[PDB]
């Protein structure tokens, strides 16, 4: 028998790192303002084509709004966010992927900062 | 970037950062504080690790930080999709495909045969029983 | 066989049972109509060879259907390398008197090539191990043939998982590691000889011969089995050698 | 012939990599993955790279839990 080493165990789903996210778009509609995260795809195949990451985690995975004194932040379960602002200042943000049950590598890294 | 009396109009990120590059200073003059310029420099000053196109035999390349990832098309493998999943067709890969014996041979593709009781069919790695009791089936199961 | 099952009439057609003036003594495979793979251990302390009887498609120890068939063994063939009393090289090839005839109840086992042994069979994970053999360390042995499931292991992780014991004999390269460590299920005594089968797209091969161990389902150990991979060049040299005299014969290894 | 050691996965949605050292001086690797209960299935054969894509195996189930083994043979 060959010389060999095993590898410490490995459980994709729960230990995979969570990509750089980027912020897809954001408009305005008065004294609100939406910001959507683009749906990062993933490895996992489904007949042919790649799942995202909304796909393969859904109600697990959460994105962390980080928008700009003091840092105001939002949360979401879907891929928008829908926060209030102010007329006539100019904002600044930037997400984050969370999968909060998580006990290991909780957290994405945060996204390129986006400006209005 | 900076020209001659550009300085002299207020910080824009889009002038002087996406339709020109800026320096960590021009970015600092847009964001005024320290930690909002760190963030964004993070990401800007990263580079796209995709321009040197790492990711062969017609896969996608997604940038990351200090880093990417590609996505191959269906028949090929590795970080960069450098390996042909038709080219491992050897007998330690799945017993060659062959359902009972694989045999190896260099420049040529490898052959499968069968025990003793069965034949190769035509398909060049199934097998077919000869005789009416052949070795390793469970008669009152088959 | 502990913490196993009943195999069902049928589902086991290359177990063989080894009788010493019907006296069970202990199982073997059925590899073609005239040879049977069985372990060398099992004939240490036998002096009278004329009453060793091999019977084939047996099931119930208490009670005879039309099914079984019984040969007197007419050679016992076991490598000149094992020495009774050790561990090591425990396999022995019988030739039966007269063949028998296959059936729906009796069918061979097949005796796989070296290389797909050892490149393919060696890593499919479960195989099936079976005998009328203890149901418990202490206990009695088995009315009905019994069989398990169990998880083959690369010797460098049962050497890795295993309670070191002070005077336990190596793992050789003739032998491998297979079972449970949780005291749960594990062949035993009486089973030696009994086949280590591994299905493969369909077909099933004798990977194994049950040998020994370290008491029956003890925690901290595995069941011990004869890498029959390595006795396949000299099995089949003797199945196609000239027939002699004497039962036991002591054939040179490799 | 030396054992691979420190073996790490490297995964990043799911793009899933095995690495480990040393660089092969007169051997090659091929590397072994399997589920806890499922039999064993070889990649990456008699290579000279430290590193082995996996991606295609784990992807198949990625809830289960994976284990892999590197295998040293002299060339
Ligand atoms: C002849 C067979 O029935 C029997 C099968 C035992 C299978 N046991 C487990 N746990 N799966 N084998 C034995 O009885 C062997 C015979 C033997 C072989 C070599 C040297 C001495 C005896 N006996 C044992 O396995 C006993 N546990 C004794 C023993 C042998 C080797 C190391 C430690 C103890
Ligand atoms: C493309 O760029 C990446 C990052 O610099 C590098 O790792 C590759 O080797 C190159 O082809
Ligand atoms: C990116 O994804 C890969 C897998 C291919 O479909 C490419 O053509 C595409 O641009
Ligand atoms: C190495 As052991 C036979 O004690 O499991
Ligand atoms: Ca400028
Ligand atoms: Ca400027
Ligand atoms: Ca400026
Ligand atoms: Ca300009
Ligand atoms: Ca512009
Ligand atoms: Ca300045
Ligand atoms: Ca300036
Ligand atoms: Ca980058
Ligand atoms: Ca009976
Ligand atoms: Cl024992």
């Amino acid at each position: 028998e060959p010389l060999y080493e095993n590898s410490p165990e490995f459980t994709p789903y729960l230990e995979t790192n969570l990509g750089q996210p980027t912020i897809q778009s954001f408009e305005q509609v008065g004294t609100k303002v939406n910001v959507t995260v683009e749906d990062e795809r993933t490895l996992v195949r489904r007949n042919n084509t790649f799942l995202s990451l909304r796909d393969v985690f859904g109600k697990d995975l959460i994105y962390t709004l980080y928008y700009w004194s003091g840092k105001k932040t939002a949360k979401t379960n879907t891929n928008e966010f829908l926060i209030d602002v102010d007329k006539g200042e100019n904002y600044c943000f930037s997400v984050q992927a969370v999968i909060p049950s998580r006990t290991v590598n909780r957290k994405s890294t945060d996204s390129p900062v986006e400006c209005m | 970037a900076n020209a001659f009396l550009e300085e002299l109009r207020p910080g824009s990120l889009e002038r002087e950062c996406k339709e020109e590059q800026c320096s960590f200073e021009e970015a600092r003059e847009i964001f005024k504080d320290a930690e909002r310029t760190k963030l964004f420099w993070i990401s800007y000053s990263d580079g796209d690790q995709c321009a040197s196109s790492p990711c062969q035999n017609g896969g996608s390349c997604k940038d990351q930080l200090q880093s990417y990832i590609c996505f191959c098309l269906p028949a090929f493998e590795g970080r960069n999709c450098e390996t042909h999943k038709d080219d491992q067709l050897i007998c330690v890969n799945e017993n060659g495909g062959c359902e009972q014996y694989c045999s190896d041979h260099t420049g040529t593709k490898r052959s499968c045969r069968c025990h003793e009781g069965y034949s190769l069919l035509a398909d060049g790695v199934s097998c077919t029983p000869t005789v009416e009791y052949p070795c390793g089936k469970i008669p009152i199961l088959e | 066989i502990v913490g196993g099952k009943v195999c069902p009439k049928g589902e086991c057609p290359w177990q063989v049972l080894l009788l010493v003036n019907g006296a069970q003594l202990c199982g073997g495979t059925l590899i073609n109509t005239i040879w049977v793979v069985s372990a060398a251990h099992c004939f240490d302390k036998i002096k009278n060879w004329r009453n060793l009887i091999a019977v084939l498609g047996e099931h119930d120890l208490s009670e005879h259907d039309g099914d079984e068939q019984s040969r007197r063994v007419a050679q016992v063939i076991i490598p000149s390398t094992y020495v009774p009393g050790t561990t090591n090289h425990d396999i022995a090839l019988l030739r039966l008197h007269q063949p028998v005839v296959l059936t729906d109840h009796v069918v061979p086992l097949c005796l796989p090539e070296r290389t797909f042994s050892e490149r393919t069979l060696a890593f499919v994970r479960f195989s099936l191990v079976s005998g009328w053999g203890q149901l418990l360390d202490r206990g009695a042995t088995a009315l009905e043939l019994m069989v398990l499931n169990v998880p083959r292991l690369m010797t460098q992780d049962c050497l890795q998982q295993s309670r070191k014991v002070g005077d336990s004999p190596n793992i050789t390269e003739y032998m491998f590691c297979a079972g449970y460590s949780d005291g749960s299920k594990d062949s035993c005594k009486g089973d030696s000889g009994g086949p280590h089968a591994t299905h493969y797209r369909g077909t099933w091969y004798l990977t194994g011969i049950v040998s020994w161990g370290q008491g029956c389902a003890t925690v901290g150990h595995f069941g011990v089995y004869t890498r029959v991979s390595q006795y396949i060049e000299w099995l089949q040299k003797l199945m196609r050698s000239e027939p002699r005299p004497g039962v036991l014969l002591r054939a040179p290894f490799p | 012939t030396v054992a691979a050691y420190n073996l790490t996965w490297k995964s990043t949605n799911f793009k899933t990599i095995l690495e480990w050292e040393p660089k092969p001086v007169n051997q090659v690797y091929t590397v072994q993955i399997s589920t806890k209960s499922g039999d064993w299935k070889s990649k990456c054969f008699y290579t000279t790279d430290t590193e082995c894509d996996l991606t295609d195996e784990i992807v198949k189930d990625v809830k289960q839990t994976y284990l892999a083994r590197v295998f040293s043979y002299p060339a």
